[PDB]
């Protein structure tokens, strides 16, 4: 048991929202989960904690003097479905270095043994712009074993997806991390499903699932909760339940096969028009 | 001018009248310096309690620190392994500094390499530098191992050392089986000693973590010893000597005494002696592991207990009388070997020296600083001697350590006026030796500037420095000394008393003034 | 001897490097030749160091804070970033000054922000602001502050110039932000450039509108002399003896006010071209002040320089110049009569930074010694162009030499003496080869001017003819 | 007055104003002392060449000698034999002084006995004192042997020691087989080193003269080592270590290292270790005999060559680099054992230190004194370091020794300005350090008074004292040092370079005056 996963993808593509909803589904199935927020903005746990967490590791460590004076209990909180939540934390936009904060945060979790023995899953929710080594911390040796890239039929999102695939290769070749697949978080573009499927095939992976764009997500979000909690009978709620199962039973873990910019342009022209 | 028969270097030379005249004109014409009255006024001010309070209120400014950064320690630790080349991933300016810092203390050659990451490597990452770097080092300096540590630059950008090394191997830059242990050594975390601790744990993990299956505790009948950051050659030697004298099988893990003391015989040896690879791989089979300086071997301890399953004894550094005794008795209990008549005699000789010199050492107030374990050892020994440590400063100390030092101080009547300061620097200590004058101060060469300042206030205010610690740059070959064991205690004791007697002779050398007390027999 | 054998030696040495490094290093080793006026056909310099070859090079920080700024007496220099850079470079360079350390002078002290993890993660500009306030309180006599950026400051993008401007205006003080992040450039060299630019941008123009300074036709400024062991002072006494008035010395025993007065001088005398040509060229284009390189190492060079300098003024100065030369003639002649016979014909190999590799050759020759090999840690090609004329033919030249290369070169060439840095000193002594630190003068008196030549000669002899060099081999081992 | 919290001993105390006023009243009112002007005038005069000339024309007056009398040496020699009670036949006052002299140097107990010859014993001879003396000693202190030496009173009157001891046995005051070796040790002949030589030769004869028949040279495969008058416990120790390291069987005849360094463990041991009687009796069987300090083992040598038939090698004291080399090469040749890698490395390390410190030592001038062998060993080492010994004084030296030293001096370019003096004292040395000032002087504690006199003329005239020799009373535990071998050479070199750097530090500590040269690195 105990599977660690990292979620990556285009900025604002919906990874923090999808993760929390996917996790709420998992807890519904009776799975024990921890979500590790790896983004300066400590917003990867609001729908689960029903509030913006304030006890972030970095801020908590700055107060206690050093991370060495910190303690799990102070930063690790349980929310909906018994889901465990921790937030790396970081500086306000435009100052400091958020990457280093993530390195420090992850090591602290590692050394405090947060990654407990009876967890079924651990999800690292990473920001969209992996602009440095610090944000690859989740996929170093003995961390996440599977990666899921969230994207959409949008040209720029698919480019970010391929681009990230390139960055994964160094880590996948030196370790055991593998790309588990692409999660299409639909944005109503034309022939969107064909686009993602073609890119997945080119990368050598699969389109795990296709989450539809549904404003119910926004209404649930406004009330600080996932769709599974907000409205269990919602059609979208079942979409996440299906995503959860696809994840749980997934056995396809490969090493990204990055394509060139030209190959990507050629792919957009072929499956993008009409 | 110069007299070819008696040439003058800068010191005597610039005291010649023409040079004095010149410097006087330089000052008055273009330096726009503050009047001498203002300078003296401000000087006096910096010696008061009012200034001291402002001084201790500092929150952002550090002045004259008593510590170095992590990588310095990682390098020293790597030098302790056979044919190992310290490799620092990051900027080359660092390595240039680590080498010359050590060159100056040991006055020996210090081999260390860098992969010179520049502007574009800080941007795109330092993986290429690692691939070409490991290949170039191996081919050029033919080491049998490359111990990798980091500069702050590589730490900020989170360069993945493990992934770079693994890919360097996967791509043929170096053989798959070539040992390349590594450690993340943040210049902004801890101090040089933390670097030593991280580097060592990283080396122990590389040779041991994946191969614990066949290991059995106590099977090789030896005792592992981890010295920690040590810059006194005599400390490595006295430990080996005492164990061998007890007929105790031991394995010193990280032993740089040979590379730091090669003979000048017409041949340069980049590598010498050092802890072998086989010794490290076999370490888990030892009966137990002893950590000589526990306060900066915290990470190592956690690894040795969790992975090796050794019940690491709770021992203080073997300095002074009581802690050396405790060390020996523990080693005897772990190895079964009795403490020999030899060591019993050595202990008795130290006690003899203590009794012979106690009247001169009694009540003498000292200010001292250094690394955690060292400083605590000195405090403990000082107390046994009947001395009064009054200002104890450890810049890289922490709260727990301070709590332990306070307990050692409270257990003795001689610790009544002592205070322990952590996170304070030599400018703070400067204030303390003015407002609460000690007879002497014990520390590294950086304290010479403090002795300089105190004398400026007046001869009666001068606080002589007693050179013990790291680094020592203004005296020669003091790195050959010993501070551990009875031997070390004997050396420290001789130095303290004779320093005291020296100063006494200086104060009473005045003829028909103070020489009435210039006794031939002390 | 014979470039044929030297070229072969170079090839033999390169045989151990992997292809990539071999091809690169090959461009940095050459056999000198007196006629080439353009060294780019012989050696390439000022390039990145090959990774893992153990070079002797430092960083931009050492170049900025270590050589250019740190010398300045009455300013407080803050090593901004983790404790470390500042600790290793504390009082390691013997740039001598006169002052009351801790009150009106701070050269020998280490001020730092001692960055901890939260300073990197959350930025340190607020810490920098508070640090400046603490400095103003504890050190009221400081006449200015500089903040020397260490590696991390360059990566996280702290806005030091903003803090410098703001606090500067608030306290009515000159606060100079220097972006000398270690990883910039490839050596100490870019740090010189960054340093010069910071002087130009934040200090030099301060008195552009002021005319209260009373100047004379004989005002000169010595720039590029860091007063190592007092080198600048023993140079200054000569210039003032021939009638010149030194209004300023750049960074050796230098003060911020004399830097601000430099734009008023009639001539800039540059000793270290590598580190100070930048500001010299700027003062010429902006203030019309001409500059000239000089060399005070040894009598032949010193006399040549005094005469060339004197020629820039009138007859009264030239007359005094001859009077100065006549005065010291007996003195240096006595130095050669005593030490030349002890040193005559001995061969030397040098490896230094960016000036001395070429500048000290004349003094060695004044003692009858020959420089068989020379090289620089971080010189540019304009430095090597000036080097080919100074070196003899078929001599060896090396740019950013590696530990392995230097060692192997010494083994074959077998020089009688080696002049380099502290990182090389103990290797060669073990090999039984007399060594002299050519950076710190091995803690010995000044080597500039006439008074320094005598100490220079005594040091070279003291070390070269010492009896220990005969005892290296145990009697019972043929 | 006194403040109970900060009590003042004589030194600070008598500087109080009231004591000063009182001392002033005492002076002017009843001391009738010479005007200060007159005192300063005569002091200046005593530092001139004119005075020096008068000083050196002394024929009958000796001032501040640098030597002691014979019995002092006899006593040290005896203490080197197992359970032996030194016994000085003569007046008790002698023994009181011998014991307290050694007490103050070793800061250890020194057991010596006297038969207390008073007025009537002087007149009627001391045969009874010997009879009752030998019996009381043997019964009270239970020694295994009593080595008898003499006071000058007993030498003037010609008390026959042999006769007195023989009758002591014949009449039953002590068993006939109890060993009682003896020696005539007149105060008015030679010095303390002569007494060591006479006492040793006396003990060697007692156990060897009458039993030469069954002896065969080289049958025990050992080498005898005769240390001579030695007051550094480290010297005995390094010699034992070096031979054992070479795996050379040896026998040290007269070994007091244990009695002079017993442990303080709650028990007083009057006797410890020492050369056993068996070792002395079997001595003629060794391959050869080596004399460590030949210049004062003249009588011992004559006996060893004439009676033991040993071919004593012509070796100089093993001090410095060359002489330690020669000493090892000679032992290797005699014992057949090659010089081990261990020692070759040690030598290389001595050379490394020499090269690392040569620039601070070069050209430094030294005035020095002590015993013949020691003094000569120092001169040699100083020369090897590129130093200039300028005043070499040996109060108890002779013409032959002087010649030999002048030979060593001419063999080196560094001996150009050196002058050797024999029969001269410390008041003569004092003049030399004023008229031809050296940088430092190396000698025993009596030299401290010379440093005091030089400083009185001015700080610039002060000649600092480096303590090396015997006796050393104003510093503690220096008697544990080592001057022999590479170890001693390393220790001496360390003491010289750091004395030079200490003085340099003192001279450049003046802020904004000389501190421009107060470098952190030297
Ligand atoms: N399936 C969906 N349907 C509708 N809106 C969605 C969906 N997924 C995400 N969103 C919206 O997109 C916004 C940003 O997504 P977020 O979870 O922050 O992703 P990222 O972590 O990549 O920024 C959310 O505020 C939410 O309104
Ligand atoms: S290695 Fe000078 S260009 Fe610069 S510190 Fe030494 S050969 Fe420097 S002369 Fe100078 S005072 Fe120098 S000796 Fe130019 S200042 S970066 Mo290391
Ligand atoms: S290239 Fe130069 S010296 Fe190196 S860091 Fe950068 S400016 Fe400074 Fe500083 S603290 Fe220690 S020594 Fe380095 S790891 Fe950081
Ligand atoms: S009882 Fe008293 S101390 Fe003894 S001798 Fe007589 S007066 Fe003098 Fe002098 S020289 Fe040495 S110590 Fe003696 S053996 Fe002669
Ligand atoms: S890109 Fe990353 S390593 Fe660089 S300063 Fe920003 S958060 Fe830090
Ligand atoms: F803007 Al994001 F994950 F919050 F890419
Ligand atoms: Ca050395
Ligand atoms: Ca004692
Ligand atoms: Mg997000």
């Amino acid at each position: 048991a105990m599977r660690q996963c990292a979620i990556y993808g285009k900025g604002g593509i919906g990874k923090s929202t999808t993760t929390q909803n996917l996790v709420a589904a998992l807890a519904e199935m009776g799975k024990k989960v921890m979500i590790v927020g790896c983004d300066p903005k400590a917003d990867s746990t609001r729908l689960i904690l029903h509030s913006k967490a304030q006890n972030t590791i970095m801020e908590m460590a700055a107060e206690a003097g050093t991370v060495e004076d910190l303690e799990l209990e102070d930063v690790l909180k349980a929310g909906y479905g018994g889901v465990k939540c921790v937030e790396s934390g970081g500086p306000e936009p435009g100052v400091g270095c958020a990457g280093r904060g993530v390195i420090t945060a992850i090591n602290f979790l590692e050394e405090e043994g947060a990654y407990e023995d009876d967890l079924d899953f651990v999800f690292y929710d990473v920001l969209g712009d992996v602009v440095c080594g610090g944000f690859a911390m989740p996929i170093r040796e003995n961390k996440a074993q599977e990666i899921y890239i969230v994207c959409s039929g949008e040209m720029m999102a698919m480019y970010a997806a391929n681009n990230i695939s390139k960055g994964i290769v160094k880590y996948a070749n030196s370790g055991s991390v593998r790309l588990g697949g692409l999660i299409c978080n639909s944005r109503n573009t034309d022939r969107e499903d064909e686009l993602i499927i073609a890119l997945a095939n080119k990368l050598g992976t699969q389109m795990i699932h296709f989450v539809p764009r549904d404003n119910v997500v926004q209404r649930a979000e406004i009330r600080r909760m996932t769709v599974i909690e907000y409205d269990p009978k919602a059609k979208q709620a079942d979409e996440y339940r299906a995503l959860a199962r696809k994840v749980v039973d997934n056995k396809l873990l490969v090493i990204p096969n990055p394509i060139t910019m030209d190959e990507l342009e050629e792919l957009l022209m072929e499956f993008g028009i009409m | 001018s110069q007299q070819v028969d008696k040439i003058k270097a800068s010191y005597p030379l610039f005291l010649d009248q023409d040079y004095k005249d010149m410097l006087a004109k330089k000052r008055d014409g273009f330096e726009e310096k503050y009047p001498q009255d203002k300078i003296d006024e401000v000087f006096q001010w910096t010696t008061t309690k009012e200034y001291q309070e402002l001084n201790f209120q500092r929150e952002a400014l550090t002045v004259n620190p008593a510590k170095a950064c992590q990588p310095l320690g990682a390098v020293l630790c790597a030098l302790g392994f056979e044919k190992t080349m310290p490799y620092v991933h990051g900027s080359q300016g660092c390595v240039a500094y680590f080498r010359s810092y050590f060159n100056r203390h040991f006055r020996e050659p210090v081999s260390c390499v860098s992969d010179s990451m520049t502007e574009d490597a800080a941007v795109f990452g330092g993986q290429q530098n690692m691939k070409d770097g490991l290949q170039n080092c191996k081919a050029t300096y033919k080491p049998d191992m490359i111990a990798v540590s980091t500069t702050c630059m590589a730490e900020v950008i989170g360069d993945d050392l493990n992934a770079f090394i693994n890919n360097s191997k996967k791509e043929g830059f170096i053989p798959d089986e070539f040992p390349v242990p590594f450690a993340h050594t943040p210049s902004f975390v801890g101090s040089h000693v933390t670097g030593w601790d991280n580097m060592f744990e990283g080396i122990a993990r590389y040779f041991t973590l994946k191969s614990m299956d066949d290991k059995v505790v106590g099977s090789n009948k030896k005792i592992n010893i981890v010295p920690g950051f040590e810059t006194y050659l005599g400390n490595f030697r006295v430990i080996k000597r005492m164990l061998s004298e007890m007929g105790v099988g031991y394995s010193l893990l990280s032993d740089p005494e040979e590379v730091l003391d090669t003979p000048a015989d017409g041949q340069f040896r980049m590598y010498a002696g050092g802890t072998t690879q086989e010794e490290m791989k076999d370490a888990p089979n030892a009966l137990n592991t002893v950590l000589l300086q526990p306060w900066h071997l915290e990470k190592t301890k956690k690894f040795v207990e969790g992975t090796w399953k050794h019940e690491v004894p709770k021992l203080n550094i073997p300095m002074g009388l009581d802690w050396t005794d405790e060390f020996l008795m523990k080693v005897s209990e772990i190895s079964g070997q009795p403490i020999p008549a030899s060591l019993t005699k050595e202990r008795g000789r130290l006690v003899d020296m203590m009794t012979d010199s106690h009247t001169w050492l009694h009540g003498k107030r000292f200010a001292l600083w250094g690394d955690p374990d060292f400083v605590m050892g000195l405090v403990k020994f000082l107390l046994e001697l009947g001395c009064e440590p009054v200002h104890i400063l450890c810049h890289n100390g922490n709260k727990r350590w301070k709590k332990a030092v306070d307990a050692i101080l409270a257990a003795s009547p001689y610790g009544k006026n002592a205070t322990v300061y952590i996170g304070k620097d030599l400018w703070h200590l400067r204030s303390l030796v003015f407002t609460d004058k000690p007879d002497f101060m014990i520390g590294n060469s950086y304290g010479k500037f403090i002795q300089r300042d105190t004398l400026h206030k007046g001869k009666e205010f001068e606080v002589p420095l007693i050179r013990i610690g790291f680094p020592i740059f203004d005296r020669h070959h003091l790195h050959r000394s010993t501070t551990l064991g009875y031997e070390g205690a004997m050396q420290i004791l001789t130095t303290l008393v004779n320093s005291i007697l020296e100063r006494l002779d200086e104060e009473t050398r005045g003829m028909q003034a103070t020489d009435y007390n210039h006794d031939l027999v002390r | 001897m014979s470039r044929e054998e030297v070229e072969s030696l170079i090839q033999e040495v390169l045989e151990v490097y992997p292809e990539k490094a071999r091809k690169d290093r090959n461009k940095h080793l050459a056999v000198n030749d007196p006629a080439v006026t353009q060294s780019k056909k012989c050696i390439i310099s000022n390039k990145k160091s090959q990774p893992g070859l153990m070079t002797i090079r430092g960083c931009a920080y050492a170049g900025s804070k270590g050589v250019v700024w740190g010398p300045i007496k009455d300013m407080i220099h803050i090593s901004h970033g983790p404790v470390g850079c500042g600790q290793y470079s504390r009082a390691g360079r013997r740039n001598y000054y006169i002052g009351t350390t801790g009150v009106n002078a701070f050269v020998t002290m280490n001020f730092t922000s001692d960055f901890q993890e939260k300073d990197i993660v959350f930025g340190g500009d607020k810490k920098l602001a508070k640090l400046i306030d603490e400095v103003e309180t504890l050190f009221p006599l400081n006449k200015g502050i500089s903040v020397q950026s260490e590696c991390p400051i360059g990566l996280i993008g702290d806005d030091i110039e903003s803090v410098s401007k703001v606090k500067g205006a608030e306290l009515s003080k000159t606060i100079v932000p220097v972006r000398c992040e270690g990883f910039r450039g490839v050596s100490q060299s870019l740090g010189h450039h960054i340093a010069n630019d910071a002087v130009r941008d934040w200090v030099l123009g301060k008195r552009d509108e002021d005319t209260t300074f009373a100047s004379t036709p004989y005002d000169v400024a010595i720039i590029g002399d860091y007063n190592i062991g007092g080198d600048a002072w023993s140079s200054r006494i000569l210039l003032e003896e021939m009638g010149l008035r030194c209004v300023a010395q750049w960074s050796g025993d230098g003060s911020i006010s004399e830097i601000e007065l430099t734009p008023k001088v009639k001539l800039n005398l540059v000793h270290c071209y590598r580190s100070m040509n930048y500001i010299s060229r700027h003062m010429e284009e902006k203030y019309g002040i001409p500059w000239m390189e000089y060399n005070f190492f040894g009598p032949t060079k010193t006399i040549e320089s005094l005469r060339a300098i004197a020629a820039k003024f009138d007859e009264s100065i030239q007359k005094k110049c001859e009077e100065v030369i006549a005065k010291y003639k007996p003195e240096w002649e006595a130095v050669v009569a005593k030490y030349r016979p002890r040193l005559e014909g001995k061969r030397v190999m040098l490896y230094i930074g960016g000036l001395r590799p070429r500048h000290v050759i004349g003094a060695y020759e004044d003692l009858g010694m020959e420089v068989v090999g020379t090289g620089y840690e971080f010189a540019h090609n304009d430095d090597y162009d000036r080097t080919m004329k100074e070196m003899g033919d078929s001599t060896l030249l090396y740019d950013d030499v590696t530990g392995y290369e230097f060692e192997e070169f010494v083994k074959r060439i077998k020089p009688d003496l080696i002049g380099s840095g502290i990182k090389e000193k103990f290797i060669f002594q073990k090999m039984g080869i007399p060594f002299r630190e050519m950076h710190s003068w091995d803690y010995s008196g000044p080597y500039h001017g006439f008074d320094g030549f005598a100490i220079f000669a005594r040091d070279m002899d003291m070390t070269l003819n010492n009896p220990c060099w005969k005892k290296l081999q145990a009697p019972w081992e043929a």
